[PDB]
């Protein structure tokens, strides 16, 4: 099955809001570049599932 | 790039083609190469030049574009609440151009008690100068912070907040200026348009008005962070609390 | 090391994206982050099997009574004089080796420098084998300039994207001024809530007349050094109403205003300018030399080949891979492929 | 680790994609003249050059911009039948050229 | 466009031939030379 | 203080070098 | 009208001015410290007041 | 017109040096993901690399 | 090292205050913030300039070497 | 006669004059905004204002616009005039009261 | 709004002047003297021989910003430039001593010096009409009669602090007659310019010429020249009792008053307050005050290095607006 009942959201609208109106996205934190760049934000869709990193 | 000779021991380049290169003036060093040859020199001016590569080859999305500084002061020209009487706009024109440009100053969005213009007028000086420019760019666009209008029927910019652009004849009718029209990686940005209607000078062209605008303009309009933005309301705490 | 430069915290010439910092001329000419550099050189006048060594001996002269240009800093006893400059092709130490290590062929120290230095300190002295010892120290004053980083204990570094007038800076009721500009943009994402707290507290702590402390799981409270901010005129916050230097107008925004220690990095532009045409090759390869002393060139990686190859443009990796960097006219044979 | 790890892998992709070049047949061929796609994608279409979601164009923002650029508030509306018969008389040549 | 230091463009050539097009515009730069930023560091003969 | 200085002086710094 | 313009060794420990003839030696004659330094030339230096 | 136009404009030109495109457009990602699989905390979902 | 001459923001002399500061801590002491309020440093930056200096000359002359 | 502190710019200039650009060497924004204020005080200017292209340059382009009535040129003289008497009425009112107190 | 510049809690609105034609129908504010050579007023609170505040009241902000940007920037002042060291022996490098000198202010009045040509030789530059010559010569020697444990160097070493006083004015030809009665003396003699040990010696002269602060910060003649709006504060409901109290520790003591009898605060001297929007964030007087700023009234402090008077400098920074105005307008335009 699944879990995402247990995953951290916020409200972010996806890229793909034109398809699906999406204003929430699972979401965790990296610090994927050098420790002066800020930290990465990975995000998912809860309505389509279309994943993207805004940095 | 085309090389400008300047007097300090730096490589400087606009911050709209920082993203490219992957650069944030940290103290990054970048290596210049100069061609040696007529038929190098051309090859690197036509096939690698900025203006003929603003937009990415993996996806073909723009990737020259404003960066944070020119998005915010956009915005906050933009923003709703901006309203300029002539001389301040003239300025603001000036220093968005060299003040070399001719603008033909449109009729003013309030006539009564003042001749107020918007901040949108003013970006749609900076994307149409005059009738001698032939940018002429029609564009519908959600901006990123996009709340839906009050009701499901109503169309998209009765959006609560100034959420959806619309450009019609370079007239900016509704939306801020907003990193989704103006950033990288969007094909409703208004220098995406403008490239593909009317060439990589005329994107090029308005990519400089903008800079140049928000760069002369964020600082005399003031815009600062501090502990209070921070700060949390003293409810918040409570709430936080108990939650 | 590091001062506590004025700070205020806005948008301001456009300068200021990315890390970089608007610094204030009049601020760089008080001496604000002015700081220098001394370098040594050492040689040793070597003794040799056939009862020959390295002597200092030089500065010669010209007809006229005064020496040549490349010994005007050089004193009769052949190592720099303490307190003179030298530029780029000067010596400091006239130093000559034997032919036959009698005759003493030149191998003297010559300073290699976009600035000139200064001759501080020259110490003559003798190794614990009896063998001369000479140590040069060269002294150069560095105004901060474009390209200078700066850092402020939060991670925050970036170099001086522009100096500015001191009258085009923003200014408070009292004419106090921003030594340093950084952009409100480094904040939200870098999440340094603690460099905040620390211009509130420098502020707080100059206007008490006490040093304050930001000690990690402590230090001076926020609410105390908002008390002796409101008790001395100003916003509790920090956040005072400037004015512009360019158009004299109020600013719209109230902007963060305070010290912050600021310190300046070891990486200068004036260590990494480099800048090569042609010059010195590698004797095997007949290839541009790879270093920056050496007046090398900058190395064009396979990364960089596939990218020109991306674009399409053959004349140009022609041009930077064979004619601008190894171009050799061979004889082939057409009968034999040698 | 990333950082080499991916980087050879750049290069690998590289080395194998070297000498793929889209013919004047518009065919995509290696270096020794054999043919890799017929054509690029199926589509001969440039990744680069798409308006729409990987389509070449954008339709709606293509009828609005020339809605706005002829507009003129005297011309006669078509009827919706009429102008099928000018897109039909614009595209019906190209199609029946194939 | 990028903004170059005087210092390294006066290190950074381009070997610009002489044409008739060009010509006096050579003639000042030379007369400039390789001290005065508009102006050459070498010049190489047609027959040299 | 109260005085005027300008008018008595010729104010030659003021000149453009 | 207008304006014009405008080997002595020290020990390390000691202090002394030093004046080493022709290869005589390297060692300080006051004390046993092998350490000498130039003295400030004696010349004029010119600096900008910025 | 203005759709024929984009459509002809789109077309693969000639000698575009299509592989290295298509190489760098595969890798140039490729930089930016971790080798290690990170995931959504909570998922539980099979370690398919 | 040495207090510097103007203080960086202003301009404000601040080098001959420097002793009086001094005077003022030592011989009938005060507290810091009412010596520099005694010595018209009224902004912050001249305050800073005189509060947070530290006077590396002092130490460096402790290996004065031509004594 | 110097003729290198004022320029005209022509290529930013239109016909029969009432829109201008004039590069002014060694001015920056101290003059450019007094005198587009005053400017702009013009009732038939409808279009004033300067901007400094680069920090690394003593240069300053100041954009006229006028209407039909008179020229950028002659709305330039009556703006640097006006700065001019506005600079009298400074000086007498700040000498009487220094001289008063 | 009108005129008075809007003191929010969050933001500052109406920073703009809104007085030229073509604001509004009403084209007015067209310029005019005797309409502003009436409007305008000088208002000098206090004249010191270093200090100066007056308010310009009824102008605009670009031209009362014109004036502090030239005074601060465009004024000419003397000041040290070339340091010729014959002999440092100290432990401050030359430069820095160069720089601290050159730091130092002079009391040598303008207009008694010429701008200094840089199109001619070294060795015909410097004139008597164009440069100062100063020397410093200070040589520290430990003092025989140090009392016992008597660490303070004053009294252990003679001359071991240098100060400004120690530079002294060499008259060259003219200078000896036109400075005779104003020999060129340091305008703060206690700046502590070297601290030396025996053994140690500074012997240089400086060339102290004319210069403009915007080239270097030592030839700037104002330690600030700078203004304020002037604050206003309109209290809009009677406040009272206790809430009074609170409302005038909300300000600096002596801005708003407690009547007697009346009850109510009031304001006794908004220009003593430092706007710092500290009634703004008690949601108890929102709707009982509003802050503000009137937008062409214009506090000016200055306060001279020591050079020349802050009266003085204003009126020079105005002379040199309408100067370089002049000019211009002199100019002939080049197309
Ligand atoms: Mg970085
Ligand atoms: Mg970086
Ligand atoms: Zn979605
Ligand atoms: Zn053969
Ligand atoms: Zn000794
Ligand atoms: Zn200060």
């Amino acid at each position: 099955g699944g879990g995402w009942d247990n995953v951290d959201q916020t409200k972010t609208q996806c890229p793909n809001y034109d398809t699906c109106g999406g204003e929430s996205a699972y979401f965790f934190q990296l610090q994927i570049r050098s420790a002066d760049e800020p930290m990465t934000t990975f995000y998912k869709c809860v309505n389509c599932g279309h994943r993207w990193k805004e940095n | 790039h085309y090389a400008k000779i300047r007097p300090w021991r730096t490589f400087r380049l606009n911050e709209c083609v920082c993203t490219p290169y992957n650069a944030d003036f940290d103290g990054d060093e970048m290596n210049l190469h100069v061609p040696q040859t007529e038929e190098a020199r051309a090859e690197a001016i036509n096939l690698m030049g900025v203006k003929n590569n603003l937009l990415t080859p993996k996806s073909g999305e723009p990737i020259i574009a404003a960066t944070q500084d020119f998005i915010t002061g956009s915005y906050l020209i933009s923003h709703k609440d901006s309203f300029y009487d002539r001389a301040t706009l003239t300025q603001l024109l000036s220093m968005m151009s060299d003040g070399i440009e001719h603008f033909d100053i449109p009729p003013p969005a309030i006539m009564k008690p003042y001749y107020l213009w918007t901040g949108k007028q003013v970006f749609s000086l900076l994307i149409k100068p005059n009738h001698n420019s032939p940018v002429v760019i029609n564009l519908d666009a959600k901006n990123k912070v996009f709340v839906p209008p009050k009701s499901k029927s109503l169309p998209n910019e009765m959006s609560q907040n100034d959420g959806f652009v619309i450009i019609r004849g370079s007239q900016i009718l509704s939306g801020v200026m907003d990193k989704s029209v103006l950033g990288d990686g969007k094909k409703h940005s208004v220098f995406y348009t403008i490239l593909r209607d009317y060439g990589p000078q005329e994107a090029a062209n308005a990519m400089n008005r903008m800079a140049k605008l928000c760069a002369r303009f964020l600082g005399n309009r003031g815009f600062s962070i501090g502990i209070n933005d921070v700060t949390p309301a003293d409810d918040l705490k409570q709430k936080k609390e108990e939650l | 090391a590091g001062q506590n430069a004025t700070v205020a915290v806005m948008s301001y010439s456009g300068y200021d994206i990315e890390d970089a910092l608007v610094l204030n001329k009049s601020s760089i000419d008080r001496g604000f982050g002015r700081c220098e550099t001394r370098r040594k050189t050492t040689t040793v006048l070597k003794r040799y099997a056939n009862h020959t060594q390295d002597i200092i001996g030089g500065m010669r002269v010209d007809e006229n009574g005064d020496p040549i240009w490349q010994h005007q800093s050089l004193g009769p006893d052949g190592l720099g004089e303490v307190g003179m400059k030298v530029q780029s092709g000067q010596i400091y130490i006239n130093k000559s080796v034997p032919t036959n290590s009698t005759q003493y062929r030149e191998a003297p120290v010559i300073y290699r420098g976009p600035e000139p230095s200064h001759i501080d300190q020259v110490m003559m002295s003798v190794s614990d084998n009896d063998q001369a010892l000479i140590k040069v120290l060269l002294r150069q004053n560095r105004r901060p300039e474009l390209g200078d980083k700066f850092s402020s204990r939060h991670g925050q570094k970036g170099v001086c994207g522009i100096i500015v007038k001191q009258e085009d800076m923003p200014f408070n009721d009292q004419g106090i001024v921003p030594d340093i500009i950084m952009n409100p943009h480094g904040f939200p994402s870098r999440m340094t809530v603690g460099k905040m707290i620390e211009l509130i507290s420098g502020k707080a702590g100059v206007l008490n007349g006490t040093l304050e402390y930001g000690t990690c799981f402590g230090g001076s409270k926020l609410e105390d050094m908002s008390k002796i901010l409101v008790d001395q005129g100003f916003n509790y916050s920090g956040k005072d109403m400037l004015y512009s230097g360019i158009t004299g107008e109020c600013l719209q925004a109230y902007i963060f205003f305070g010290p912050i220690y600021y310190q300046k990095l070891k990486h200068m532009v004036l260590d990494k300018m480099h800048a090569r045409a042609r010059g010195p090759r590698a004797v095997l390869t007949r290839q541009p030399t790879e270093g920056r002393s050496r007046d090398g060139g900058l190395r064009l990686g396979e990364m960089e080949r596939d990218c020109v190859i991306a674009y399409g443009a053959s004349q140009l990796l022609l041009e930077r891979l064979m004619i601008s960097s190894d171009a050799f006219e061979v004889d082939v044979c057409d009968k034999c492929g040698l | 680790v990333k950082t080499a790890e991916t980087g050879y892998m750049s290069r690998r992709l590289m080395k194998s994609l070297e000498d793929l070049s889209c013919q004047y047949d518009n065919t995509v061929r290696t270096s020794a003249n054999g043919i890799v796609q017929f054509t690029y994608g199926g589509d001969g279409l440039d990744p680069l050059e798409m308006e729409g979601n990987a389509q070449p164009v954008n339709f709606n923002r293509s009828w609005d911009h020339a809605y706005n650029i002829t507009f003129n508030n005297q011309d006669k509306g078509l009827l919706p039948y009429a102008i099928m018969e000018t897109a039909n008389e614009i595209l019906g040549p190209l199609e029946e050229r194939l | 466009e990028v903004a170059v230091p005087d210092r390294v463009a006066k290190v950074l050539t381009y070997p610009e031939k002489v044409t008739r097009y060009n010509r006096h515009k050579l003639q000042e730069l030379i007369v400039n030379g390789p001290n005065v930023h508009p102006g050459a560091n070498y010049l190489l003969k047609r027959n040299e | 203080v109260s005085r005027d200085t300008w008018n008595t002086k010729n104010m030659r710094s003021l000149e453009p070098p | 009208x207008x304006x014009x313009x405008x080997l002595k060794y020290i020990c390390a420990e000691c202090s002394s001015k030093l004046s080493l003839s022709r290869t005589d030696a390297v060692r300080c004659k006051d004390c046993g410290h092998r350490i000498l330094l130039k003295a400030r030339t004696k010349r004029l230096v010119q600096f900008e007041a910025r | 017109e203005i759709a024929l136009f984009k459509y002809r404009k789109a077309r693969l030109e000639p000698g575009t040096a299509i592989g290295a495109i298509g190489a760098q457009s595969i890798g140039e990602p490729g930089t930016q993901m971790t080798l290690k699989t990170f995931h959504f905390a909570g998922v539980a979902s099979m370690n398919v690399t | 090292m040495i207090v510097p001459v103007r203080c960086f923001s202003c301009g404000k002399v601040v080098g001959d205050k420097w002793e009086s500061y001094l005077n003022l801590l030592q011989e009938d002491e005060l507290d810091e913030g009412t010596a520099l309020s005694r010595l018209g440093l009224k902004r912050y930056c001249c305050r800073r300039m005189i509060l947070t200096h530290v006077d590396l000359i002092e130490k460096f002359l402790r290996y004065n070497p031509l004594e | 006669p110097d003729r290198e502190k004022i320029k005209l710019l022509t290529q930013a200039t239109s016909e029969d004059g009432t829109s201008a650009s004039f590069q002014i060497v060694e001015e920056d924004h101290t003059l450019g905004n007094a005198l587009r204020y005053v400017i702009m005080k013009n009732p038939d200017v409808e279009f004033c204002g300067y901007s400094i292209p680069h920090p690394s340059e003593n240069l300053l382009n100041i954009r006229i616009q006028t209407y039909g009535e008179t020229t950028a040129v002659d709305a330039l003289q009556k703006g640097l005039k006006d700065l001019m008497d506005l600079c009298d009425v400074v000086e007498s009112k700040f000498t009487e009261k220094i001289k008063s107190m | 709004m009108s005129n008075i510049v809007g003191i929010e809690y969050n933001r500052v609105t109406n920073t703009t002047s809104t007085d030229f034609p073509g604001f509004s129908k009403d084209a007015e504010n067209e310029w005019n003297v005797e309409k502003f050579k009436k409007d305008f007023e000088v208002n000098i609170s206090s004249l010191d021989a270093r200090e100066a505040n007056f308010d310009l009241i009824n102008i605009d902000t670009s031209i009362a910003n014109a004036f502090r940007r030239i005074m601060i920037s465009e004024v000419p002042s003397v000041a040290a430039e070339y340091v010729y060291f014959f002999n440092n022996t100290s432990v401050i490098q030359d430069e820095v001593l160069a720089h601290r000198i050159g730091l130092v202010p002079l009391k040598v009045d303008p207009d008694m010096l010429t701008w200094v040509d840089s199109n001619l030789p070294d060795d015909e530059k410097f004139t008597d009409e164009n440069t100062i010559v100063l020397s410093l010569n200070v040589k520290c020697t430990r003092n025989p009669d140090a009392p016992k444990g008597s660490t303070d160097p004053k009294e252990l070493y003679n001359n071991a602090h240098v100060y400004a006083r120690d530079l002294k004015f060499e008259p060259q030809g003219r200078q000896s007659t036109t400075f005779a009665d104003c020999p060129v003396v340091p305008a703060d003699p206690d700046i502590l310019l070297a601290k030396l040990r025996p053994g140690q010696e500074i012997s240089l002269k400086a060339h102290c010429i004319l210069g403009i602060g915007g080239d270097h910060a030592k030839f700037s003649p104002v330690s600030t020249a700078s203004y304020r709006l002037l604050p206003q504060i309109n209290i809009l409901q009677p406040i009272k009792g206790e809430s009074a109290r609170r409302f005038q520790k909300c300000f600096p003591p002596g801005v708003i008053g407690i009547d007697e009898g009346s009850d109510e605060a009031y304001v006794k001297d908004a220009r003593k307050d430092t706007v710092s929007r500290e009634v703004l964030r008690y949601e108890e007087f929102a709707d009982k005050v509003k802050l503000g700023r009137v937008r062409n009234h214009f506090i000016f402090n200055v306060e001279s290095a020591g050079a020349m008077t802050p009266e003085e400098i204003f009126f020079k920074s105005v002379r040199i607006l309408k100067n370089k105005a002049e000019y211009l307008k002199n100019c002939p335009i080049t197309q």
